[PDB]
């Protein structure tokens, strides 16, 4: 890699975030403000997305 | 040497609970 190369020959850093978006238990999680739990009422819910 | 495996080597195919069902 030479700094005077044309853009297509210049170095690019690449990162590839690969998700195991499966039925398994979660450990990497979005910054959501969790609530107290509610039961026996009809409710909206979001468990681990 | 060899022997018969019978029914052995079944495993839970995914981490989902299921009950009273014949899943395929
Ligand atoms: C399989 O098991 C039977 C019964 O023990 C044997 O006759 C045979 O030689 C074994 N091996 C193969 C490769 O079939």
């Amino acid at each position: 890699f030479q700094p005077t190369y044309g853009v297509g020959y210049q170095p690019y850093r690449v990162v590839v975030l690969s998700f195991e978006l499966l039925h398994a238990p979660a450990t990497v999680c979005g910054p959501k403000k969790s609530t107290n739990l509610v039961k026996n009422k009809c409710v909206n819910f979001n468990f681990n997305g | 040497a060899y022997t018969n495996s019978f029914t052995r080597g079944v495993y839970y195919p995914d981490k989902v609970f299921r009950s009273s069902v014949l899943h395929s």
